[PDB]
């Protein structure tokens, strides 16, 4: 199953960055 | 003269539709209407604007029909309204000033014996700020035309009332406007100025390589004109200048460091506070 | 004719082409700044006068092609160093 | 691939010790390339082998989307004359791949064998096993019906609550709870005896048996009553009965319109031609329905634009898109503007990076129902596959719009993307 | 061969379970 | 025979025009007159609006001689667009934005005429910069209350997207009339001309203030700085053990460190770092 590990910590690594993304565009905005 | 012209938002605005009631041709649809204002000093000041009618030929630069009669109407009809507001010119879409107007000025100055025009870009597809303004002066030259009549540049900008601001801001939300947030506003203004800087030098330059290349007469003035420009733009590479770039650039840094050790002490003062009363409250709780 | 880099011009020169006295210089150019063509001024320790500005005059065709080649030298580093603010800063600007 | 075929074909566990690499590698993959090369030596491993298992080949093969792989594989099977294993893929194929592909794979396979051409071309049959099981095993409750009973409104618990009855006997052909009062259905002034008479289109789902006499009762046709919104929803609710079943119900509705009146009997016209034919790409129907389009009506916009954004669903044809996106900017109303944006947002069905370019010409565009618009096909092109570029974009561009009425659908989009893995939707 | 398999989702689990780490200060952020 | 689920089109220069002559009358009620047409049965669109003379009393607003309306309408032929009177609008200055007893008396009478006419009530003293207040309000037949007044076919003009309000529904609001809900069309040749009237040429882009008022504004905010964190010491040290709960009630005076050092940050860089990168454009761009 080491195969399933792998692929999956790759896909939250490169999903983190989406929330880290997306989170950084909503706290600008909502000062303005 | 008359110093600078200021533009209330409801002109400018009651422009465009004018544009788009009998501009479904849209190819020379020269919209001419009539402003309404009062010069309360040299400065002036203009709020309302009407319709008059205009038809005119794609060549033949000497055809065309400024109506008087519904000029004196709607003036008497909104006097009958507003009998503060006086006449003061005439508005133009046109993107480039033509070479009839001049005629329409000419024909109009009886109503108004300083008639400024504002040329009005519908379609500012150029960056920068539209409505400039134009008014009629003597150009006696020495080459020896006794004189003419082809205008010159006035300063205007758009000015704000306290109830068309509201309005003006309240349709502003189809746009985010970052003019709050400072320290970026004001680097998209120098680029705003560096893009203006190069189009006009565009310009420049475009028209001193059509005269120069044959084509179009050698004009005996603006090339001695702009001679002068080039007279200007000191030596950077000057000592005493450079001398004094550097002793000022350091007290700009001075304030600058002083104000980052003095930001630095308060993100300090915001951790420990937050650790502090976190973990003694973790204390509590657990 | 010198292109502003050293306006400057010495009294010698200024007495060997105008085929003037050594002790006459100064006058002349006062006569000039009496007028207001000439905009200088004038040092006695160094006997130099500096220059400042030149009435305009009137311009052929080879220097319209040297103005527009000067111009065209100025019109590039706009674009080039608008180039360096809007490169180096995105998320600033947005 | 090179080495992965030997170590795939090296001595090992026949059963899913070699048959999980194809769900492992289905579902992590990076592209579309790489995912057909990987796939392309999977149909071999299951074929050369001495017991070719022919019913896990079509999963295989409908990624894979070869009508010559499938007519090879029926032409090897029909002479081996094993009708055990044969229908089998015949009912897989209808019951997963799309009809374009069942259309265009028929006369490869019919160029015994007869009544199974039409077991795959029809379903007629296999509409029929699901209509029995519904009618036989059916276990509805109108006990609740009464509950419901009690609220009295002239809004939606009176007039659109016949829509709600119609979800609970939804297939199963029972209208018995519907048909039980007369006066319950007479409370609404000319829309909702829209849903009213759609309403029976739901109930027979699949029923082929019951034709044209079945709604005969409520026909234009046929009794003309004095309101003609009746006749309008009788066929809106036939077009509802064939859901992509575009037989005889397409020819009566292409002709049914050919010779069409005000604009309400052709609203519920135009909607039973869009339904009855998806995903065809019939050109009858597309200038049938593009004159509806350019009728130039605000009532008929949410007629035309759903219909020609279903026939084409997919087609991703230069002819539609560039009519519609380009009809979509200069017509002054609501109507038409809010019915064309599901509308141009149907030609896009999952072509991945196929449909970049005219969300990038879109999303920018000033019309905010032209924005509804893109965020819906960045909810279709990408949808499946959810990837980072689509999310980020979803989840940016309207999350920080400044206008309300795109973002409403704006996240409402996100649920297209991630229904393949469910489990970290919640979380973000 | 197997053990390279082993540290390299060790790396991406750091990466993964710093990101994580530090998401949350944002999400607290956003909803103040 | 059904009032579908409506919507009310207005233009920019409408709603500039209606707040500067609402402002201008401010403490009474002034008139008007709505231009436009109905694009479809759904739909009314208001392209223009206009004034008209009128004679206020303390409570009430009267009409003058309306040759200037019927002439007035006459000449608006001529140029350009030639629409119809789709509806009326009036001023409501600190009331509750509302129609009241004889503002419905009038509206039978427009309504006489053609059955799409809309009422519309601005009030300048509650609008605001961000948000103007607004309304349109459309006549119901008083005398059919068991019936429904709209069918409501769909959920646009409901709850959705607004909210009855508490005045409106004292003074009437869904009794004896209803209210329709707004939006802003904006056609592209204005959508491209209102969002540039703010900026200015390329003269103010790049100019350098002056640099003896630069230096005197730096010392004097470094000299104020200077009292400001020599109070900020006492605020530390003092941080009596009590817990901010109170400590929020002890600030609430004339008590100011810890908040105006962040400002003063704030001030001195966005004025000292534009200033410097304005000079070195200055400096490298002419030569």
């Amino acid at each position: 199953d080491l195969y399933s590990r792998y692929k999956k910590l790759q896909q939250e690594l490169e999903f983190l960055e989406v929330q880290e993304e997306y989170i950084k565009d909503e706290q600008k905005n909502l000062k303005k | 003269a008359v110093q600078k012209v200021v533009v209330h938002p409801l002109v400018l605005l009651s422009v465009v539709d004018h544009f788009n009631r009998i501009g479904k041709v849209g190819n020379q649809k020269r919209v001419v209407g009539v402003l309404l204002g009062s010069w309360q000093k040299k400065v002036l000041d203009v709020s309302n604007s009407f319709a008059v009618p205009f038809d005119e030929d794609d060549k033949d630069d000497s055809v065309w029909f400024l109506d008087h009669d519904y000029l004196e109407n709607m003036y008497g009809m909104f006097k009958k309204v507003n009998a503060r507001e006086r006449i003061v010119g005439w508005y133009h879409t046109g993107p480039k000033l033509h070479k009839n107007d001049i005629a329409i000025n000419e024909l109009m100055k009886r109503y108004c014996p300083n008639s400024v025009l504002v040329i009005i870009d519908v379609k500012p597809k150029d960056l920068g700020l539209p409505t400039e303004a134009y008014i009629s002066v003597e150009e006696v030259h020495d080459d020896g035309t006794p004189t003419s009549k082809t205008f010159e540049h006035v300063t205007s900008e758009i000015g704000a009332e306290e109830a068309e601001e509201v309005g003006v801001e309240h349709l502003l939300r189809d746009i985010k406007d970052t003019t709050v947030g400072t320290l970026s506003q004001r680097i998209t203004n120098q680029v705003h100025g560096l893009k203006g800087l190069n189009s006009k030098l565009l310009d420049i330059r475009s028209y001193l390589e059509k005269v120069a290349t044959g084509k179009l007469p050698i004009n005996h003035q603006i090339i001695y004109q702009l001679q002068d420009v080039f007279n200007l733009l000191p030596d950077v590479s000057l000592q005493e200048f450079v001398k004094a770039f550097y002793l000022k650039t350091n007290d700009q840094m001075v304030v600058v460091y002083l104000a980052s050790l003095i930001r630095s002490v308060v993100a300090l003062h915001n951790l420990i506070n937050n650790k502090i009363a976190n973990r003694d409250a973790e204390k509590k709780e657990g | 004719t010198r292109p502003a880099n050293h306006r400057q011009l010495t009294f010698e020169e200024i007495a060997k082409s105008a085929k003037i006295t050594v002790n006459e210089v100064e006058l002349l150019v006062m006569k000039a700044l009496s007028v207001g063509l000439v905009k200088g001024s004038i040092d006695e320790v160094d006997k130099r006068v500096h220059m400042t500005w030149v009435q305009p005059r009137v311009l052929d065709l080879q220097q319209i092609k040297g103005m527009k080649d000067r111009l065209e030298f100025w019109c590039t580093d706009v674009k080039s160093m608008e180039m360096l603010v809007e490169h180096q800063a995105h998320d600033i600007l947005t | 691939l090179d080495v992965f075929e030997k170590t795939i074909l090296e001595s090992n566990d026949v059963p899913g010790m070699l048959a999980y690499s194809l769900k492992l590698c289905m579902s992590l993959m990076q592209n579309k390339q790489f995912r057909n090369k990987v796939l392309r030596v999977l149909v071999k491993i299951y074929m050369n082998l001495e017991k070719p298992d022919f019913i896990n080949v079509c999963q295989c093969l409908i990624f894979l989307d070869d009508p010559q792989a499938v007519s090879d594989i029926l032409e090897k099977l029909v002479k081996e004359d094993n009708l055990l294993m044969a229908y089998q893929i015949c009912f897989d194929l209808y019951e997963s791949a799309s009809q374009q592909f069942l259309s265009s794979v028929i006369q490869n396979l019919r160029t015994d064998q007869t009544l199974k051409m039409i077991k795959i071309l029809s379903g007629e049959m296999a509409i029929e096993l699901h209509l029995q099981f519904l009618i036989r095993n059916n276990n509805t409750d109108l006990m609740i019906l009464k509950n419901t009973k009690d609220a009295v409104r002239n809004s939606v618990c009176h007039t659109a609550t016949v829509i709600a009855n119609s979800f609970m006997h939804c297939g199963t052909t029972s209208d018995q709870f519907l048909r039980d009062n007369l006066e319950w259905l007479a409370r609404a002034t000319n829309w909702a005896k829209f849903t009213a008479t759609a309403s029976l289109g739901v109930i027979h789902k699949g029923h082929e048996k019951e034709a044209l006499q079945l709604m005969a009762t409520y026909l234009p046709k046929d009794t003309s009553p004095g309101s003609a919104y009746q006749e309008g929803g009788g066929l809106y609710a036939l077009g509802l009965i064939h859901a992509n079943h575009g037989g005889d119900i397409i020819d009566y509705l292409l002709n049914q319109l050919k010779n069409a009146s005000n604009d309400i009997v052709r609203h519920g016209g135009s909607l039973g031609l869009g339904l009855a034919a998806m995903g065809t790409a019939r050109q009858d129907v597309y200038d049938l329905l593009k004159t509806n389009l350019y009728q130039d009506d605000a009532v008929t916009g949410e007629a035309a634009g759903l219909a020609l954004g279903l026939v084409m669903l997919g087609s991703k044809n230069a002819q539609a898109i560039e009519d519609m996106v380009g009809y979509a900017q200069e017509t002054q109303h609501e109507k038409i503007l809010r019915g064309l944006a599901v509308g141009i947002a149907l030609v896009m069905y999952g072509r991945m990076e196929e449909a970049d370019a005219l969300i990038e010409s879109l999303c920018r565009d000033k019309d905010p129902i032209l924005r509804r618009s893109g965020m819906y096909t960045v909810a279709m092109a990408y949808c499946g596959s959810g990837n980072n570029k689509a999310i980020r974009r979803l989840l940016h561009v309207a999350v920080s719009d400044v206008n309300d009425d795109v973002r409403r659908a704006a996240v409402e989009s996100l649920g297209f993307i991630l229904f393949r893995t469910p489990e970290q939707c919640p979380s973000v | 061969l197997r053990q390279y398999y082993l540290s390299k989702i060790e790396e991406l689990q750091l990466i993964v379970n710093d990101k994580s780490q530090n998401l949350r200060r944002l999400q607290a952020q956003r909803n103040e | 025979a059904v009032d579908t689920a409506e919507q009310v089109y207005i233009s920019s220069l409408a709603l500039l025009k209606m707040l500067k002559h609402g402002r201008a009358g401010v403490p009474m009620e002034v008139m008007g007159l709505m231009l436009g047409e109905f694009v479809d049965d759904y739909t009314v669109r208001v392209i223009d609006v206009f004034a008209m003379p009128q004679s206020g009393t303390g409570v009430s607003v009267e009409a003058v001689d309306p040759v200037f309306q019927a002439k007035m309408l006459d000449m608006l032929k001529q140029t350009g667009r030639p629409e119809m009177v789709v509806g009326w609008y009036h001023s409501h200055p600190g009331f509750g934005c509302w129609l009241s007893g004889v503002d419905i008396n009038t509206q039978q009478s427009f309504e006489a005429l053609s059955e799409r006419a809309v009422a519309v009530v601005v009030d300048p003293i509650q609008s605001v910069k961000g948000k103007v207040v607004i309304d349109a309000f459309r006549l119901i037949n008083a005398n059919m209350m068991v019936l429904g007044h709209e069918p409501r076919q769909t959920t646009s003009n409901l709850g959705h997207l607004n909210k009855p309000s508490i005045q409106a529904l004292i003074h009437g609001l869904n009794r004896h009339y209803y209210s329709i809900t707004i939006n802003y069309r904006k056609n592209e040749l204005e959508q491209k001309m209102l969002l540039n009237l703010h900026k200015k040429s390329w003269m103010e882009g790049l100019t350098l203030q002056d640099y003896s008022e630069h230096c005197k504004h730096n010392e004097s905010v470094v000299k104020e700085m200077l009292e400001l964190a020599k109070n900020y010491n006492k605020a530390v040290e003092e941080e009596d053990k009590m817990t901010p709960e109170q400590l929020a009630i002890k600030n609430v005076g004339k008590q100011d460190p810890k908040r105006h050092l962040e400002e003063h940050v704030d001030v001195l860089m966005t004025s000292n770092i534009v200033q410097c990168l304005a000079a070195m454009l200055d400096t490298v761009v002419f030569k």
